[PDB]
């Protein structure tokens, strides 16, 4: 019964750590998940692809900046 | 050909009515349980 | 006082000690199996070029009109004829016959009636060697898929030209046009059949490396272990407790169906099921119910639509469509 | 691809030659 | 018993709620990873980067249309190692660049590794032949095959199959578009064990159930089921029947697991694109004589329409502009 | 030519088939 | 719709439908409290 | 043969004949209390 | 246990207990009239007036304005509330007989031979079963002549086919002869001629009816009145489980027969409250674009059939046995007349069309019953089968398994 | 606490879980 | 064209296994080990009983 007692506030702390994850927008930023207004930008109509393999990490931050 | 539609019609009646008859035989009693 | 001719016939036909049983359904079974199978190996191996689209384009289908047996097949009825009756006597000449796809009528119907009576059988040798009547079930799940392939797709589509064809090739594409028309591998029943099927070969293989892992030792060394076994024994050929072990061991402290009989049922009714299952979503997209469609579920802000893998499938399938759709 | 499967076949022989033969019915 | 590896084993090989093992040192913390990875993409991670598309839960994706998608066409054969040299330590460029499928690719390959050691661990500590273990080398090799050997020899980790469920079913029409992969005989060999396995599953569950004792207690000694009368039954309904109870069970191994492993000797020579496309004489058949047209043809004529309406998209790193002319149609044909 | 190897394999297997059915070895029950 | 002096009735009207296959359900749990006897 | 009607009545006369012969030393006038009849008169 | 039945199977331990079996067919059918009433209360909830009945997923709506109920001419609905009395009856009938099979299976009864004789049976008892048979025959019979009455003298029923796009009218000479009547039963049901499904009219649907009721009633007397003949007692099994595989096998055909009716035919469910069918929508599709062509100012709309018979060209050739209401005025002898094409099109023709080219994301209600009656039909057929064996099996003594000490192959010679 | 195997197996499992159940339900709640 | 080398691909494909398994089999039955209805080895190299005597 003691540990049933600390699951009942665990499992709530757990599930709301979960829930603000995602509703406060850090699941976008820790992921790299572009949000729905974030798809396209007005300098970039189309798919944004990484056609380097060296360079791929200096591409995506000057194509997702902004 | 009729006469092709004849003999397909007579050959398919017949086997049916083997199947017909052959289940009217009284097949439950054909079973290995059967009590004498 | 001399027996009927008639109780003569009925103790040869229901027989046990005929090398195949034959039976009442047999009766049935035996005459249409035979014309499907000599007409179909006749269809196979020469027959003129079947008129399937309805015009006058013909698709061949016999090794003798130049393919192979990959590519051969006893191609569907044509188009004009639709969902009629076309017997052999109900054409003007042979040739037209031919020419119109009756070689696929005849031995359809005479093959669906066959497996019928095949299923019908089976419970009929069952009932006479006095075990339980229940693998006519089991064998009901691969003749409903035969009868949605050949005859209710051709019901719900209204032309027996929509039916499989019967050959290698045929089949593919049979496959590819179903998935362009109706998206069978999006069908919730068709994963039903995958599951059934993977499942199946699964816990076949596990069944039977479960039992030949712990066979019991009764042969010599370098000898086959299948004489380990006799015809007829009756004790058991393979250490139960052992397997069930390792199968315990292998996933979960008490996982092992402990009981065979729910075992063997549960292996007997999986991919039954499985197979039921696609059998009628096969059947129940002859009447245009197709598997989901989530094209265009991803949308951005300003309502540009962000392809999925959903849309990557739709394009295959509108190619595969536009490329069957013959001037429509 | 193939010698994979002989490597698992003939590696599960060695490990396994006492019970190869069959295994006892306890 | 007498050193530090022995109590290290005796621990391991204890009796407890899961087994161990030593096997379970690299399949444990292998397949958690490739298990929870998978779940960490299909929730989060997107694929819009690598492939032009929405496939996380995050972005509106349900478990259907979910994936962990393959790595960009421009990261080649690359390990994606977080550490690598295209993300650089950086766990958000490393999920964009498709480095998530590389985790779960290659830690479900040492994850099947160590379940397969893990078959051979208890058979050992059972007492039983390791026959599990070989059945298992077939789900291995078709796992191999698709998703390490045919992306090895294509040009990149991008047209392997990604992990989700509709992402795989446009791998299966992009094998049969680009491959013809079901007119080949090793698949049709895969075919054949797969359904086979699966009438095996069904006829001997239905057999075993129907010729059943009037009497399953766990230290029976004697059989459940008249074998006999199983014999009896199908040799009179097909002919042939089953005598040998040892046989009949090296069958049910044997017909599904050859089956994987026929179709996997047919994905390692599409992998190089040894495909088995066309027939010659027949391709040569039709193009002198237009009236000419069997169902392979036509086949042929469907995989042109799988791979040039698909193309523009499955394949964006490629330009791939095709106006409406060049695009093949059964209508302008 | 390639028409009738076909023909003949298959006529062939359906040969096998027809041998394995009819002339297999006889189950004997253990005594 | 619904008649003008029944229309007050349309709530109820919706989880009509869903009586008759809560029933199938309600066997379960009637077994389940019992232990499947 | 012309209606097509004479082959249908026709051969299942022929058969019904000889049911119809199988049928007359049948002892099946008695009613049985049972699930199914068990009673078979062979002749021979 | 008691019974041999486990829990998963535990309907089984009804089948010698026939007062709780009395009382769990009540409450089934309880159920099945609460369903009724309450699906046409759901329907005619959600009834938007606007719209056609097939564009909203009515099933139970669209079987009541084939009655003739609440129905305008052309199709129009006009009145919901005929549709609301028949939930609220239904409603009301199915909480008397959920009353009534609660009663019998919990607190009624138990084993009710004893007590009303009348009532009672035995499995076996085969006068019995048949007279059970018979007064339900007769009350089916009674259901056929009670939909001959709402045909021929109460209100009527909606004909489709009723000159100027249809209207619900009281039909006074039904097809009473035999001869149409039984070849309808007798037909091929292949495509041209479609078995029991090509009745294209509401004469022939109101006199089959009429000598259905007629044959029920008769049938209902005669297993009444008598008893299974020497031959019948010999091939049947006389058990409940059997009975049950019968009515199994039975319902199967009736399913597939009416989900293949409900998709094809177009009397019996008109295309005003059903939608159209499958050819139906084709041919309209190819109709209204023949129209459209027409109006701008032989054509490669429609093609010369080998028999003779105009009909559209195209994929939609393959449906040329479709009839509809709205081809038959320029339909004449030989098929599309083209004099008959330009001529007396009217215009109620020309709208009915071009909205069945819309409906040719949306599932039509001719779909879902096809398709849900069709897998209920084929699961049912799988039922008669595990029912059928089992019977035959339970009633020769070997359904639990093979006797270890008689084991019928071992007694037999060897095969080869 | 520590248990020599099931409680940082099960906890494994368990904790990931009702993280990811929580962040799925905050998912039905965004507008695209 | 008929591929010449197919044909004997085809046919020694199908013959020099088919003959391996034949003359198996033949030397098979005159050692009197053609048969899976008998009992295992009584000694190496001596085959066990057949079921019926
Ligand atoms: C069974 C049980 C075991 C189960 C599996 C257990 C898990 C093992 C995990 C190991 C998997 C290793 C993957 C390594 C990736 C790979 O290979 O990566 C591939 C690289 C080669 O890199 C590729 O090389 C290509 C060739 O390039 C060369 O040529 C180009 C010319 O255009 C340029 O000049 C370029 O600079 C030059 O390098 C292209 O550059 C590609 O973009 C680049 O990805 O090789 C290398 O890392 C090493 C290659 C040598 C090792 C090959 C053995 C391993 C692969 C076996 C399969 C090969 C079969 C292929 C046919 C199928
Ligand atoms: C009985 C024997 C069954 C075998 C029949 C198979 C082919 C049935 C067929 O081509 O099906 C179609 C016909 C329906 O006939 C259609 O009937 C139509 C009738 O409509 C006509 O009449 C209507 C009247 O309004 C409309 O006006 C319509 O426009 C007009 O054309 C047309 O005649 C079509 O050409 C004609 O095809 O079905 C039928 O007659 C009845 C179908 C019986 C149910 C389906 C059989 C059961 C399924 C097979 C078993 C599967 C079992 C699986 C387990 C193993
Ligand atoms: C009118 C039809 C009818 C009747 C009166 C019976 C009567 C009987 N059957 Mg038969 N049966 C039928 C149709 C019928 N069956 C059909 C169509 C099939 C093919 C599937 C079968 C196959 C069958 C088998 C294989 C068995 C029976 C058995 C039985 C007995 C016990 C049944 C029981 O306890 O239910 C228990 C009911 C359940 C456990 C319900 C299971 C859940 C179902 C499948 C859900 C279906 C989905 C539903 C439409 C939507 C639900 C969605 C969601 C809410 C879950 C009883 C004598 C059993 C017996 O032992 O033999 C005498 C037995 O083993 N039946
Ligand atoms: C159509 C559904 C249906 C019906 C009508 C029945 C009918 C019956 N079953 Mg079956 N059953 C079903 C489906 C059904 N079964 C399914 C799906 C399963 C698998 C879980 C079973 C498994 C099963 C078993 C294992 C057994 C039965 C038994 C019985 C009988 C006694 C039940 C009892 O004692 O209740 C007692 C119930 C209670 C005390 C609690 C429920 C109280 C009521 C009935 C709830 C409903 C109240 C209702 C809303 C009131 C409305 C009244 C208003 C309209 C005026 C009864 C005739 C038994 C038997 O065969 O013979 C004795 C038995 O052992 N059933
Ligand atoms: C066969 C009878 C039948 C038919 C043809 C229809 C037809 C229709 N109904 Mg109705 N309904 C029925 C019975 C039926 N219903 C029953 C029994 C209920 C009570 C649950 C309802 C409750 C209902 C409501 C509340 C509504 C409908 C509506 C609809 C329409 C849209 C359906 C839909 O949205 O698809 C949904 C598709 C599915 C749910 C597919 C899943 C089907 C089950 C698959 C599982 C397989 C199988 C059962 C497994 C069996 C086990 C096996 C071993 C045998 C459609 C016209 C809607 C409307 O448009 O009309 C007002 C609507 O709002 N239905
Ligand atoms: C299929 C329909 C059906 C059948 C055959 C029966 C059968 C029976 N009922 Mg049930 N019952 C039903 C449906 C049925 N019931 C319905 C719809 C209700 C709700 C009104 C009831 C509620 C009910 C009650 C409250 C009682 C019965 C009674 C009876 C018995 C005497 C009836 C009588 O004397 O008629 C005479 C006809 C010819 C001689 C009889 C065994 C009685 C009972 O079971 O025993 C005391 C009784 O008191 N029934
Ligand atoms: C619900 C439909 C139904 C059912 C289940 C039965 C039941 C039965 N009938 Mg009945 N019958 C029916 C409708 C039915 N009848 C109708 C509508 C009529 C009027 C034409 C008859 C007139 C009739 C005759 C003339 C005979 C049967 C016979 C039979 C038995 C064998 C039927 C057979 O093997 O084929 C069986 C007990 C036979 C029996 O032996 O007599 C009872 C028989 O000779 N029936
Ligand atoms: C989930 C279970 C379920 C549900 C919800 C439905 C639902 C439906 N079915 Mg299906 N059915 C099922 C299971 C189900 N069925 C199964 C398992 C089978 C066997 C495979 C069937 C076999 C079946 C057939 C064969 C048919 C249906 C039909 C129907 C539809 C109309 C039902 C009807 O009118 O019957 C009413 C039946 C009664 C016995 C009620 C009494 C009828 C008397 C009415 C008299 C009215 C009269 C005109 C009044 C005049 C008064 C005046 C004189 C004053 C309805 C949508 C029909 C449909 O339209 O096509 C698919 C149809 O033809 N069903
Ligand atoms: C035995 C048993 C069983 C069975 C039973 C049953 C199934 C029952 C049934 C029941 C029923 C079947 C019921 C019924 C009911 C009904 C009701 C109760 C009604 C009411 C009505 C009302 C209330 C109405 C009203 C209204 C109106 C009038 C108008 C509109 C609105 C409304 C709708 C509101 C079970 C399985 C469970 C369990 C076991 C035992
Ligand atoms: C309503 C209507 C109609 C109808 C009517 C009528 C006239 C009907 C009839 C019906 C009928 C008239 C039916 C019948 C049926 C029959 C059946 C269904 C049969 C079956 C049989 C059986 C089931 C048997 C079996 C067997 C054998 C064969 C051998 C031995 C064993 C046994 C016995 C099992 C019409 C369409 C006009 C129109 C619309 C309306
Ligand atoms: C990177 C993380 C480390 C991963 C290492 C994985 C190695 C796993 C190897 C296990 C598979 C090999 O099988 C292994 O089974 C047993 C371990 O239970 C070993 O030990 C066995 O030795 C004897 C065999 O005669 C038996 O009497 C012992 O009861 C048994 O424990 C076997 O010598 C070995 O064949
Ligand atoms: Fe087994």
């Amino acid at each position: 019964i003691r540990y049933w007692i600390i699951h009942s506030i665990t499992i709530p702390s757990l599930f709301v750590a979960g829930f603000l994850f995602v509703s406060t927008g850090l699941a976008y930023d820790a992921f790299g998940t572009p949000r729905p207004n974030e798809y396209f930008t007005q300098d970039r109509q189309q798919i944004p692809l990484v056609n380097d393999r060296f360079s791929a990490k200096q591409e995506l931050e000057d194509l997702t900046k902004g | 050909m009729f006469t092709l539609k004849i003999l397909v019609y007579t050959v398919v009646i017949f086997f049916i009515s083997l199947f017909t008859f052959g289940f009217l035989s009284s097949d439950p009693s054909r079973n290995p349980n059967r009590k004498d | 006082e001399s027996a009927s001719f008639w109780e003569q016939f009925c103790a040869w036909i229901t027989s046990t000690e005929n090398r195949l049983y034959i039976g009442w359904f047999g009766c049935l079974m035996f005459p249409t199996l035979l014309t499907a199978t000599s007409a179909y190996i006749i269809a196979f191996i020469a027959a003129p070029p079947v008129d399937i689209d309805g015009i006058r384009e013909p698709v061949a289908g016999s090794l003798l009109y130049g393919n192979n047996i990959i590519s051969g097949a006893v191609v569907p009825s044509s188009n004009a004829i639709g969902v009629h009756f076309y017997p052999i006597w109900e054409a003007a000449s042979i040739d037209e016959w031919l020419y119109n796809g009756g070689p696929y009528q005849l031995v359809v119907f005479h093959f669906f009636i066959g497996v019928c009576a095949y299923i019908g059988r089976e419970w009929e040798l069952s009932y006479r060697l006095g075990m339980r009547p229940w693998i006519c079930v089991a064998f009901s799940a691969p003749v409903a898929a035969a009868a949605a392939v050949f005859v209710i797709y051709p019901i719900g589509q209204g032309s027996f030209s929509d039916g499989m064809p019967l050959g290698i090739s045929g089949t593919f594409n049979f496959m590819l046009v179903f998935q362009a028309e109706h998206n069978i591998l999006m069908h919730p029943f068709h994963m039903l059949g995958v599951a059934g099927v993977f499942g199946g070969s699964l816990f076949s293989a596990m069944h039977g490396s479960l039992v030949t892992s712990s066979l019991i030792r009764e042969t010599s060394e370098n000898e086959s272990l299948n004489y380990g076994y006799k015809f007829g024994q009756e004790e058991e050929t393979y250490n139960i407790v052992a397997a069930h072990g390792y199968f315990g061991r292998l996933i979960f402290q008490y996982a092992s169906f402990n009981n065979s009989r729910a075992l063997h049922f549960f292996l007997g009714a999986w991919p039954v099921v499985g197979i039921w299952f696609t059998a009628m979503g096969v059947a129940t997209m002859a009447f245009n119910l197709n598997g989901f469609n989530f094209n265009q579920s991803v949308v951005d802000s300003q309502g540009r639509v962000i392809n999925t893998w959903a849309d990557i499938l739709n394009r295959s399938n509108l190619g595969m469509e536009v490329m069957h759709e013959r001037n429509a | 691809l193939l010698f994979f499967l002989g490597h698992l076949w003939h590696g599960g022989r060695t490990l396994f030659r006492d019970v190869f033969a069959g295994i006892g019915a306890e | 018993d007498r050193g530090v590896f022995d109590l290290i084993d005796d621990w391991l090989k204890r009796d407890r709620f899961v087994f161990v093992g030593w096997s379970g040192l690299l399949l444990f913390p292998c397949a958690f990873l490739a298990v929870g990875g998978w779940l960490t993409g299909i929730t989060f991670v997107t694929s819009w980067y690598t492939h032009g598309l929405a496939s996380s839960f995050l972005e509106g994706c349900n478990f259907l249309t979910a994936a962990v998608s393959t790595p960009a066409n421009s990261m080649g054969h690359s390990l994606l190692l977080l550490w690598g040299p295209e993300a650089q330590g950086d766990i958000t460029r490393w999920f964009q660049i498709g480095g998530l499928w590389t985790f779960v690719a290659l830690h479900g390959s040492f994850g099947v590794i160590g379940f397969c050691l893990r078959q051979f661990e208890i058979a050992r500590l059972v007492g039983i032949r390791p026959y599990n273990a070989i059945a298992f080398s077939g789900p291995i090799a078709v796992f191999v095959t698709v998703f390490l050997v045919y992306p090895l020899g294509q040009a990149s980790w991008f047209f392997a199959p990604s992990f989700g469920v509709a992402a795989i079913f446009r791998f299966l029409l992009f094998l049969q578009g680009f491959h013809n992969w079901t007119l080949n005989p090793f698949h049709m060999m895969g075919v054949a064990g797969i359904l086979g396995g699966a009438l095996l599953c069904a006829i001997h569950g239905a057999t075993v159930e129907n010729t059943l004792f009037e009497d399953f207690t766990p230290t029976q000694s004697e059989e459940t089921y008249s074998m006999v009368t199983a014999n009896r039954f199908w040799s009179q309904i097909f002919g042939v029947a089953f005598s040998n109870k040892r046989w009949l069970h090296f069958f049910m191994l044997f017909v599904p697991v050859a089956g994987m492993w026929t179709s996997s000797l047919g994905i390692v020579g599409l992998a190089l694109n040894l495909r088995s496309y066309d027939f010659v004489s027949q391709e040569l058949r039709a193009a002198e004589d237009p009236e000419f047209e069997t169902f392979y043809t036509k086949n042929n004529l469907l995989n042109e329409g799988i791979r040039s309406w698909m193309a523009a998209q499955d394949q964006p790193h490629e330009n791939f502009i095709f106006p409406e002319e060049v695009l093949p149609r059964g209508n302008a044909l | 030519m390639e028409a009738l190897v076909y023909t003949f394999l298959l006529i062939g297997t359906l040969i096998v088939i027809f041998f394995a059915i009819f002339f297999r070895d006889p189950p004997r029950i253990v005594k | 719709a619904l008649p003008e002096p029944y229309t007050a009735f349309r709530p109820i009207v919706d989880v009509m439908p869903a009586i008759p296959v809560l029933f199938l359900l309600l066997a379960f749990v009637w077994q389940a409290s019992v232990g499947f006897r | 043969d012309d209606s097509l009607g004479f082959v249908l009545i026709g051969v299942t006369a022929v058969i019904g004949l000889a049911w119809a012969q199988w049928q007359s030393y049948q002892d099946d006038g008695d009613d049985f209390f049972d699930t199914y009849d068990s009673r078979r008169a062979a002749a021979a | 246990e008691s019974t041999g039945f486990a829990w998963w199977s535990g309907n089984a331990r009804l089948i010698n207990v026939s007062g709780k079996l009395l009382g769990a067919h009540v409450a089934h059918a309880g159920l099945m009239v609460f369903w009724c009433g309450a699906m046409t209360l759901f329907e005619v909830a959600h009834y938007i007036p606007e719209k056609p009945l097939y564009e909203q997923g009515c099933i139970l709506i669209p079987h009541l304005t084939t009655l003739g109920w609440g129905v305008g001419p052309g199709g129009e609905v006009t009145d919901v509330y005929p549709f609301f009395v028949v939930g609220v009856l239904h409603l009301i009938s199915s909480a008397v007989l959920g009353f009534g099979g609660v009663y019998h299976s919990l607190i009624g009864p138990d084993t009710l031979e004893e007590s009303f004789p009348f009532f009672g049976y035995d499995w076996r008892d085969k006068n019995k079963m048949t007279t059970i048979l018979g007064i339900h025959l007769i009350l089916l019979g009674i259901g056929s002549f009670l939909l001959v009455a709402k045909a021929c003298f109460v209100g009527g029923l909606y004909d489709t086919w009723a000159p100027g796009g249809g209207d619900v009218r009281i039909v006074t000479a039904p097809t009473l002869n035999p001869l149409i009547i039984f070849g309808y039963v007798l037909k091929s049901p292949f495509g041209g001629d479609g078995w029991i499904i090509s009745v294209n009219n509401l004469e022939d649907l109101v006199g089959g009816h009429i000598w259905l009721g007629f044959l029920c009633v008769v049938g209902g007397i005669w297993h009444i009145l008598t008893k299974p003949f020497a031959w019948a007692r010999r091939t049947f099994v006389w058990s409940g489980e059997a009975y049950l595989s019968y009515s199994l096998a039975a319902l199967s055909v009736m399913g597939l027969t009416a989900s293949v009716f409900v998709w094809y035919n177009n009397t019996a469910y008109p295309s005003e409250f059903f939608g159209p069918t499958g050819p139906e929508a084709s041919q309209s599709q190819a109709f209204t674009f023949l129209v459209r062509d027409q109006r701008l100012g032989l054509g490669k709309y429609l093609m010369r059939s080998p028999s003779g018979e105009i009909i559209f060209g195209g994929e939609t050739m393959r449906f040329w046995d479709m009839r509809a209401p709205w081809v038959e005025p320029l339909r004449g002898p030989n098929g599309l007349d083209l004099n008959k094409i330009r001529n007396d099109i009217q215009p109620w023709q020309e709208r009915r069309a071009a909205e069945y080219m819309t409906h040719a994301n949306y599932v039509s209600p001719r779909s879902w019953l096809t398709t849900s009656h069709f897998f209920l039909g084929f699961f049912l057929w799988v039922g008669h089968l595990w029912h059928a064996g089992r019977a035959r099996a339970a009633a020769a003594g070997f359904e639990k398994g093979i006797n270890r000490e008689n084991e019928p192959v071992l007694s037999m010679r060897p095969l080869d | 606490p520590i248990f020599t195997f099931r409680w940082l197996t099960i906890h494994a499992l368990a904790v990931p879980t009702v993280f990811f159940l929580g962040a799925i339900t905050s998912m039905q709640f965004i507008q695209r | 064209e008929v591929s010449f080398g197919a044909f004997l691909a085809v046919i020694l494909g199908l013959f020099i296994p088919v003959v391996f398994l034949v003359t198996l089999y033949i030397q098979s039955e005159a050692q009197g080990t053609a048969t899976n209805f008998r009992l295992p080895d009584k000694a190496p190299g001596v085959p066990g009983d057949r079921y019926d005597a």
